[PDB]
């Protein structure tokens, strides 16, 4: 009822910036990140 | 993520209207190389000694396509710039024995040799 | 310690060895100099 | 071979004004209190040149 009240009260619910396929790509890149080896200094090498 | 993106080198601060304005100079690499690394090296004696790198990698100087297991010498490289150099005790720790470590017979680094004269 | 010597200790701390930093002093100094000359072209409305 | 300190400095025990390069012996000191002591392998790393 507050979803169908946009057209009788005078407001609007705006869609989000990204669809659910973009935020499913954000958490799939978080699961398999390389993040080079954990005895090294720096953030510039990537050890698979 | 705190002081910009990448590896942080230095930052400067200047005055701005109603506050401060920061410049975060960081380190950005622009090319890469796929180097074959190792977890560590061990000799083949009893009791066994084993080493591991210090802030870097044990790599192979990939030049030709003929060097294999009698000329596969391992070098040390820093983790932020590829430049192979010899393995000494200035860049390697002693560690307890792992299974993923390479077993070496010849071409040992000086940490893995008989120090007794 | 001077400013020039304490920059080379911050590059050695992130994983660049002393044999690379000694052979490439002038190149590193030039790349540092043409990043401070590019700060005064970033005061535009595209810069967020 | 080359060495470097561990959480401290390699200093000179500045006592007189006659010690120079044949008696300039280097000591180790902690970084938060000046008290020179001999350099052993308990307070120095090996480093690249
Ligand atoms: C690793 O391999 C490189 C070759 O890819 C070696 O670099 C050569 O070094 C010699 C002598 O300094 C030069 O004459 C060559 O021009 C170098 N090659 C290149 C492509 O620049 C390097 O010496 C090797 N590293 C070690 C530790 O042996
Ligand atoms: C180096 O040699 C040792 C032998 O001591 C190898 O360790 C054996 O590894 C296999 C699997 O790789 C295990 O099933 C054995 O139990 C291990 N032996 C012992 C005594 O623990 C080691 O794998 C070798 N490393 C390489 C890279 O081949
Ligand atoms: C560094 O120099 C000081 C002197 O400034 C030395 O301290 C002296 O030590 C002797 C013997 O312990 C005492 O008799 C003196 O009274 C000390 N001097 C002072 C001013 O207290 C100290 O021994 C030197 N350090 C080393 C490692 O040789």
């Amino acid at each position: 009822d507050l979803i169908c009240a946009q057209y009788v009260a005078g407001y609007k619910v705006l869609p989000p910036l990204y669809d659910p396929y973009m935020e499913a790509a954000y958490t799939s890149s978080l699961l398999g990140s390389i993040a080079g080896a954990s005895w090294t200094a720096g953030l510039s090498s990537f050890a698979a | 993520g705190f002081c910009g993106t990448g590896t942080h080198i230095v930052s400067f601060a200047i005055n701005a209207p109603n506050g401060l304005y920061f410049f975060h100079v960081g380190y950005q690499p622009t090319s890469h190389v796929n180097a074959t690394a190792a977890y560590g090296l061990c000799n083949t004696e009893n009791p066994q000694k084993c080493i591991a790198p210090i802030d870097g990698y044990f790599v192979l100087n990939q030049t030709t396509s003929t060097v294999a297991d009698s000329d596969q010498q391992w070098y040390y490289t820093g983790s932020s710039f590829f430049h192979p150099e010899p393995i000494t005790e200035a860049n390697s720790k002693y560690v307890s024995m792992d299974v993923k470590f390479e077993n070496l017979t010849n071409r040992l680094p000086p940490p893995l040799l008989s120090n007794s004269t | 310690i001077p400013f020039a010597q304490s920059i080379f200790y911050r590059l050695n701390g992130v994983g660049i060895t002393q044999q690379v930093l000694s052979e490439n002093q002038k190149i590193i100094a030039n790349k540092f100099n043409q990043a401070l000359g590019a700060m005064q072209t970033g005061f535009t409305t595209t810069n967020l």
